[PDB]
């Protein structure tokens, strides 16, 4: 079995600087004149695809932004410029010695600029509230990092049993993160209280988001 | 060959022998239908004054980027591996545009380009082999797999591609001089015949200085030039009109 | 010019077999080894095996003594025979052309496999519409959330396709035998309830159909 250490974890690299992603390996070497081994890149929307196999030739399908060199045990990867398109997650493959696996994964965020996210949140109509349930969910879409606490509070006791995020990473066609909360409810619990406050705490925003809606609003 | 139908792989050249004939190198500089037009040592417009026994035309189809890698004392996988040049090198290397040619809808995936060998090859040789080695110390012995490269790899000519991935037409042109008489030379360029007039002359056999008139000698058709009884260019024949 | 699409896997209960069909087309099958792997599966990027090129097979540590790879050069794909599926083996499988230096160079499309003891589940659609005196902040969003669907996939659309500027589509979220499925389209203010938008869901992994409007 070979452990292909991949370090670090996550990276933080802006736009045309380099990035520099580490891959350590112990067997095998020496196939005809080289040890290298390949590097991917997997996209959390889209299956992956070869950047450059054994670390000194050109690969179509992908620019030639992407390039690198090593020695025979640690391997480096060099993204230079980095592009809006780079913010995936890069694994190397051994190809020296069975098993032929991947590493464990440096997912590489662009660092852009910080911003707030939308304020919205959108309470079910009266025909979905005929099937007895509720679906109230809030919006927080277009910020910046993904450090972000979301939690459902209810003025008149907090509830964090039936609830849901959906932590999306960064797209490729946009920037910034998307994230959605969901609120699983019943038509009783819906008509309990008339004020329904959506909180949420961001590093931009140090303040808390307060975004309230009416269930009359039908 | 330039406006040929469509190119081999870059070690399974199509070699046009080419033999029994002249070529103006001069005009193909000019032409403005050329990507690239590079030679080493050997001047372009030096090769219409200088005649050469064999010339070669290694048609092959490379990538945008490996333009730089196709030159004499350069490495990269496919100069060690599959085009090997010599450090004495004194033909040309031109290049064009293909990629509304030669490329196909989705990619163009028929062109290879061998990766590794078991020797180096020597310059100017061609081989079409298809031998299978291994990699580490465990060996296939045929079907490859656990740790058996394939020599071989497709090369990616699409048509939406970068400009370093287009499949670009590249002719490597070679040359050579042996104990053998010359079979390709250059075209001599002609000027205007001027007669009765006390001016010089270069004919294709024999040239000199002297007024040339019209007369009544006849001359046989295998001759161009003559000579009188001290041994003097004292008649000649025009190449052009008899 | 590369297919390596997958179909036929559904819903497959533990403890039992199916084999994975992946269709080779657009080049030779047998001139290539088409390797597998998984999306996902908790972890990140895990490789499962390895086909030759019409000779034996190569597999990993963990994944040897259950699984197993036929190719058949005829009808031009290769299957991949699992045997022993428990929960563990819900991930996205994928086919990739080999390279030169034993490397993947073009992937596919693949499937969706999912085992669980858990049957079908039909999605329960409830899209996100504002209020009447509901505000916002320089931006307003439309979606659908398909909660408690099962398996995978489900396709949501808005009037067959007429929002596509700012489209934002939210992974499945992997849970206890369910899955959950997000939206959000960047709409103007003139949306609800002015335009009749009414936002399509069909799951064709249990043939079920529930549209309901905005």
């Amino acid at each position: 079995n070979i452990v292909l250490t991949q370090s670090p974890a996550s990276l933080a690299v802006s736009l045309g600087q380099r990035a520099t992603i580490s891959c350590r390996a112990s067997e095998s070497v020496d196939s005809y004149g080289n040890s290298f081994l390949h590097w991917y890149q997997q996209k959390p929307g889209q299956p992956p695809k070869l950047l450059i196999y054994l670390a000194s030739n050109l690969e179509s399908g992908v620019p030639a932004r992407f390039s690198g060199s090593g020695s025979r045990t640690d391997f480096t990867l060099t993204i230079d410029p980095v592009e809006a398109d780079d913010a995936a997650t890069y694994y190397c493959q051994q190809n020296n010695e069975d098993p032929f696996t991947f590493g464990s994964g440096t997912k590489l965020e662009i660092k852009r600029a910080d911003a707030a996210p939308t304020v919205s949140i959108f309470p079910p109509s009266s025909e979905q509230l005929t099937s007895g349930g509720a679906s109230v969910v809030c919006f927080l879409n277009n910020f910046y990092p993904k450090d972000i606490n979301v939690k459902w509070k209810i003025d008149g006791s907090e509830r964090q049993n039936g609830v849901l995020n959906s932590w999306t990473d960064q797209d490729s066609k946009d920037s910034t993160y998307s994230m959605s909360s969901t609120l699983t409810l019943t038509k009783d619990e819906y008509e309990r209280h008339n004020s329904y406050t959506c909180e949420a705490t961001h590093k931009t925003s140090t303040s808390p988001i307060v975004k309230s809606f009416n269930r009359n609003e039908c | 060959v330039f406006n040929a139908t469509r190119f081999a792989s870059v070690y399974a050249w199509n070699r046009k022998r080419i033999s029994n004939c002249v070529a103006d190198y001069s005009v193909l500089y000019n032409s403005a239908s050329f990507s690239t037009f590079k030679c080493y040592g050997v001047s372009p417009t030096k090769l219409n004054d200088l005649c050469f026994t064999n010339v070669y035309a290694d048609s092959f189809v490379i990538r945008g980027d490996e333009v730089r890698q196709i030159a004499p004392g350069q490495t990269g996988k496919i100069a060690d591996y599959n085009y090997k040049l010599p450090d004495d090198f004194t033909g040309c290397v031109i290049a064009w545009n293909s990629n509304n040619l030669d490329s196909k809808v989705g990619g163009n995936y028929n062109y290879l380009y061998r990766l590794f060998r078991k020797s180096n090859l020597k310059p100017f040789e061609r081989d079409i082999s298809t031998e299978i080695y291994q990699a580490g110390s465990t060996p296939c012995n045929g079907v490859e797999g656990f740790n058996c490269y394939f020599p071989l790899q497709s090369y990616g000519f699409q048509p939406t591609n970068g400009v370093g991935y287009q499949p670009y037409r590249v002719v490597v042109l070679s040359f050579e001089l042996l104990h053998a008489p010359a079979t390709v030379c250059g075209p001599k360029k002609s000027t205007n015949l001027v007669k009765n007039k006390c001016v010089n002359f270069n004919f294709n056999g024999l040239t000199g200085t002297g007024v040339l008139t019209e007369s009544n000698k006849k001359f046989l058709p295998f001759q161009q030039f003559g000579r009188d009884i001290a041994d003097t260019t004292d008649a000649v024949r025009d190449p052009q009109t008899l | 010019q590369v297919q390596l699409k997958q179909s036929g896997p559904s819903l497959v209960q533990p403890s039992q077999s199916l084999s994975i069909t992946c269709t080779v087309s657009g080049f030779s099958l047998t001139s290539y080894g088409v390797h597998w792997v998984r999306q996902s599966p908790g972890k990140g990027l895990e490789w499962l095996g390895v086909m030759w090129r019409g000779g034996n097979t190569d597999y990993n540590a963990a994944f040897m003594s259950r699984l197993s790879i036929t190719k058949d050069n005829s009808k031009s794909q290769v299957f991949f025979k699992m045997n022993s599926l428990q929960t563990d083996d819900t991930a996205i499988y994928y086919c990739a052309k080999n390279g030169g230096a034993h490397a993947m160079d073009f992937w596919g499309q693949g499937t969706s496999v999912t085992v669980s003891s858990a049957k079908t589940t039909p999605p329960s659609v409830y899209p996100l519409a504002p209020g009447s005196a509901a505000q916002t902040n320089s931006m307003v969003t439309l979606g659908c959330l398909v909660k408690g669907y099962f398996p995978e996939p489900v396709t949501v659309t808005w009037n067959s396709g007429s929002l596509s500027s700012g489209v934002h589509t939210f992974p499945a979220v992997l849970q206890s035998d369910l899955y959950t499925l997000s939206s959000s389209v960047t709409v103007p203010s003139s949306t609800w309830p002015s335009e009749t938008v009414t936002c399509n869901v069909a799951h064709p992994a249990s043939s079920t159909k529930v549209d309901k409007k905005i």
